[PDB]
RNA sequence: AGGACUUUUACUUUGAAAAAAUUAGAGUGUUCAAAGCAGGCGAAAGCUCGAAUAUAUUAGCAUGGAAUAAUGGAAUAGGACG
RNA sequence: GAAACUGCGAAUGGCUCAUUAAAUCAGUUAUCGUUUAUUUGAUAGUUCCUUUACUACAUGGAUAUCUGUGGUAAUUCUAGAGCUAAUACAUGCUUAAAAUCUCGACCCUUUGGAAGAGAUGUAUUUAUUAGAUAAAAAAUCAAUGUCUUCGGACUCCUUGAUGAUUCAUAAUAACUUUUCGAAUCGCAUGGCCUUGUGCUGGCGAUGGUUCAUUCAAAUUUCUGCCCUAUCAACUUUCGAUGGUAGGAUAGUGGCCUACCAUGGUUUCAACGGGUAACGGGGAAUAAGGGUUCGAUUCCGGAGAGGGAGCCUGAGAAACGGCUACCA
């Protein structure tokens, strides 16, 4: 779901305000900016030495991680740049001391760097207000498959 | 009048919200500057809490910056080329952020003629040491001499004008340049 | 009109910011100092540091 | 509401100025100051309520504006002024001088506190930066702006403004072992040492403090104000020093200490 | 106090938090009480203890526990260590 | 000490619950996503621009109040004339030194190194740079810097904060229909004698740029709402979900536009309908579990007949502020 292209449409996609100068005999392929989200959290050497641009990157763009982090499980990873994440949870009705199985729908802002598909549980972290719905930015895919790891049987 | 708020969308959902707390002062949203070029005309707007914005359109003149030696100069610009949002703006001349325009080259021109001197297009003993010194290490790239020679420079803005009120930007020049002309290629 | 008191307000205002500017200045002189002996106390520090390692 | 709140209703002040709920519709909201209204004292309570010097608002009007009142060496002769936690009140009629140190019960309590050491005020460290031109400067709980400050004096720290310069006397580094001073909640008033402070990356420091009675509790990092070295106070600790008795050890300590 | 890996929960203990008023409840002869946050004691010559506590059962944060309940490892070894 | 100009508040308070069912609100977060009069703490020499001819012992014009003439049936309706002021409106002066950048009247054969000239406060806008940091030694090539006790040694390099940043801050180039940098008041009027109105000089009051702090304001994360399926699919050509760029915003954000992608919610009840529904703290009731109520003494939200639109300000879509339509 990513153009082999670094840029794609009409507007150029830079980084704005890190500049590789073309002057210099240096020639190194550029000068890509980046930084570390913090709280542990490790930046993926896909994004360390990337292509990509994405304006809305915790590791690469401008928006920064503060506030909630929140563990779920992808529900729709098939519509463009962010992910629709199920969290699951247990209402306590305490007028019967039950619990009831409820969901949410949160939506993401996966960043290029991470592979995730329908099924992989993803740890997302809090940022600014992205779009009209999505407020949370991914920031590790813990279960890249889960059960999917090993998949043919060659003995 | 033009509000800014989110009550007037639907919901993630797709509801429709009921009307509730007719919009206020501080969702406020104020008319396109659509500037244009020629006969500096800056309209002060007073703003929240003070803090002046100023309106900028019909503007001619501005400064510019080029990166690979990092001099700014104060610059003419002379028509919009190619705009990444929507050419109806290139067809009317409408100047706002990140529009790629045409420069009047000049002031780059004999500036760079004072500092380094290599005539393109085709003294005191200390400005010829310090040309010495330099050892002809203005190998600028052949795409910037070739509009060089065509005496107008491509530049993209990065300043607002609808906000700052200023028209200042960097000229196209690297791979940046590059990217555009094999766009405008594609208008060509 | 010129008063006697007007030009009293004119000498103190001319006075205090003078005054003013002179004692930032020597503020600034002695954090300047200040920063001089703590840099060179930590780097005796460091030379001690690495002479014993 | 469309702009800034200008009256504070009785029941919606704060239960450490701890008024009567009758005799008044309204509570004196303090003016912009110094400190936060819910954490600050207006000068009228101080004085109606506290001290008693005045009768009402027009007594409390008459004292404040002949400037008998003056607040960390400064006459302040705004009624609703808001006098905060380890202001000094100075009272040169009766020659009297006051520090605001919460009593154990967690109230701005009555601290006749010498001349001598009144000269002197103690601040917390709420931030450390750099300002234009390259000055750096610290900003305490006051709001006080201490300009070239000492260079290894960090955020969270304590620091002793002389009150009469205004500039960086001493200070005292945030570190394990070391008497403290808790500024918010349920520990209000408690005195005792920083056994450990956890640091839980991404917000919202803990420190666990430990007093003479070797009772432990734990209170955030923003709600603590280190005050010293264990037995060496800089400051004058107030009667009873904060030690939180329980309620069936304070009517001991009423049926004990008893004469009638 | 620093790199390093962190199976994830549900659950439960403790704490910080859940504004005051209200409910609970301590002290207190408003003449008793509803109440109120007062008051008490000197020789009458200024000296004083107060304005206590708990609960909120959900959501969030920290913390100790590992039974009960769920998920995950190593089967093509692409497993673990040196 | 009337009146009036100026300044400030009039956006607080008070009342009502009509609209509103993830809406408000409650608990809990975030603003490294923004504005903030005031209060409090700090905060600026450069306004000179070629400085060998300027008001800085003080620059200009209006203007209300007032004096007089009216108009209208009347309204906090005011037109004409004549003076007059400012912390109102406009201008504008000093004033140091230092250092850093740039440009050179020359020489003397390199290690080239130097007479000298202009700019640099802050504010705004844009480009670029610094803003470091896991740990012991090398050779080499080039470039070429100091000292040379002419072997060559280079030994010394300064760097704040958070969990994280393009942060704080600093530097270069420039930019501006060029913001601020006291032409303002009160009291006391001391000291030096250069004994003159001379030189200085205290305590305040108003202002004033920026950065903080406070009162806040806007948004904002998770979870929580009454009845109903005789409401099962809802939303998108007119923004519905997302991408990018721009515009607008104080600022993030389909908030709006342009071009793309066809998406987002839903049997864990979405969407629609009803509420004689403002939410909550709470009230009644009481073995325990609960049921009903909460328009109203506190906190929030909304509204001023229903609707829209806007000036002033820091803060209003204000209504004991205006504009228009409808009643
Ligand atoms: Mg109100
Ligand atoms: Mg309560
Ligand atoms: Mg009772
Ligand atoms: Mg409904
Ligand atoms: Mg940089
Ligand atoms: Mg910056
Ligand atoms: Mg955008
Ligand atoms: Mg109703
Ligand atoms: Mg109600
Ligand atoms: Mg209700
Ligand atoms: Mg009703
Ligand atoms: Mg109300
Ligand atoms: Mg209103
Ligand atoms: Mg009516
Ligand atoms: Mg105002
Ligand atoms: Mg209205
Ligand atoms: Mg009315
Ligand atoms: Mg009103
Ligand atoms: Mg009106």
């Amino acid at each position: 779901s990513t153009e082999l292209t670094v840029q794609s449409e009409r507007a150029f996609q830079k980084q704005p305000h890190i500049f590789t100068n073309p002057k210099a005999k240096a020639n190194r392929k550029t000068k890509r900016w980046y930084k570390n989200v913090g709280l542990g959290f490790k930046t993926p050497k896909t994004a360390i030495e990337g292509s990509y641009i994405d304006k809305k990157c915790p590791f690469t763009g401008l928006v920064s991680i503060r506030g909630k982090i929140l563990t779920g499980t992808v529900v729709s990873t098939r519509m463009h740049r962010t992910i629709v994440i199920r969290r699951d949870y247990l209402h306590y009705v305490p007028k019967y001391n039950r619990y009831e199985k409820r969901h949410k729908n949160v939506p993401a802002h996966v960043s290029p760097a991470f592979r995730v598909q329908v099924g992989d549980i993803v740890t997302v972290g809090q940022c600014r207000p992205i779009s009209k719905t999505v407020r949370f930015n991914v920031l590790k895919v813990a279960s890249a498959t889960g059960k999917a790891n090993k998949q043919f049987a060659k003995f | 009048g033009i509000s800014r708020d989110s009550r007037h969308k639907r919901a993630a959902t797709g509801a429709k919200r009921a009307q509730f707390r007719k919009k206020r002062k501080f969702e406020l949203g104020r008319q396109a500057a659509n500037t244009k070029i020629g006969t500096k005309r800056i309209h002060p707007v007073r703003t929240r809490g003070g803090n002046q914005k100023f309106r900028a359109l019909r503007i001619e003149t501005g400064n510019f910056s080029w990166a690979s030696e990092g001099v700014a100069r104060k610059t003419r610009i002379t028509g919009v080329v190619y705009h990444p949002s929507n050419n109806e703006l290139v067809r009317t001349n409408t100047l706002t952020k990140a529009a790629i325009v045409q420069i009047d080259a000049t002031p780059f021109r004999q500036w760079y003629e004072s500092h380094y001197g290599q005539s393109l297009g085709k003294t005191s003993k200390n400005t010829e040491r310090k040309w010495a010194a330099r050892a002809a290490e203005a190998k600028i790239e052949h795409a910037v001499d070739s509009q060089f020679g065509a005496g107008r420079l491509y530049a993209a803005i990065s300043s607002r004008p609808g906000q700052s009120g200023r028209c200042d930007g960097y000229i196209l020049e690297g791979e940046e340049l590059a990217f555009y002309l094999r766009r405008l290629t594609a208008k060509k | 009109l010129v008063t006697p008191q007007r030009l009293q307000r004119k000498r103190q205002q001319k006075s205090l910011k003078i005054k003013n500017a002179q004692a930032q200045r020597e503020a600034a002189a002695e954090y300047a100092q200040l920063l001089a002996k703590r840099l060179s106390e930590r780097k005796a520090e460091k030379a001690e540091v690495r002479k014993r390692r | 509401a469309r702009g800034p709140k200008k009256h504070l209703k009785r029941l919606a002040a704060p239960h450490h100025w701890m008024l009567d709920k009758l005799s008044g519709c309204y509570a004196p909201r303090p003016s912009a100051g110094p400190h936060k209204l819910r954490e600050s004292l207006p000068l009228i309570v101080f004085l109606r309520n506290r001290l008693k010097y005045a009768l009402n608002g027009r007594e409390v009007k008459a004292i404040l504006m002949q400037r008998h009142v003056k607040v960390d060496g400064k006459v302040r002769t705004d009624t609703t002024f808001p006098a905060g936690f380890m202001d000094v009140i100075t009272l040169e009629a009766t020659n009297e001088n006051f520090r605001l140190v919460y009593d154990v019960k967690g109230r701005f309590a009555v601290h006749r506190i010498t001349d001598e050491e009144a000269s002197y005020k103690l601040a917390k460290v709420k931030k450390v930066q750099l300002g234009k031109k390259g000055i750096p400067y610290v900003v305490t709980h006051d709001g006080r702006t201490i300009r070239y400050p000492d260079p290894n004096i960090k955020v969270n720290d304590t620091v002793k403004v002389d009150l009469a310069t205004g500039t960086i006397t001493d200070f005292i580094k945030f570190d394990t072992g070391k008497l403290v001073y808790v500024t918010g909640g349920r520990n209000l008033g408690r005195v005792g040492t920083i056994v450990h402070r956890e640091r839980h990356e991404g917000g919202f420091d803990l420190v666990h403090i430990k007093d003479s009675l070797e009772n432990t509790f734990v209170t955030r990092l923003n709600n603590v104000f280190v005050i010293g070295e264990p037995g060496r106070p800089w400051i004058s600790l107030p009667k009873g020093k904060g030690i939180k008795l329980t309620i069936s050890e304070e009517r001991d300590r009423r049926r004990a200490q008893h004469g009638l």
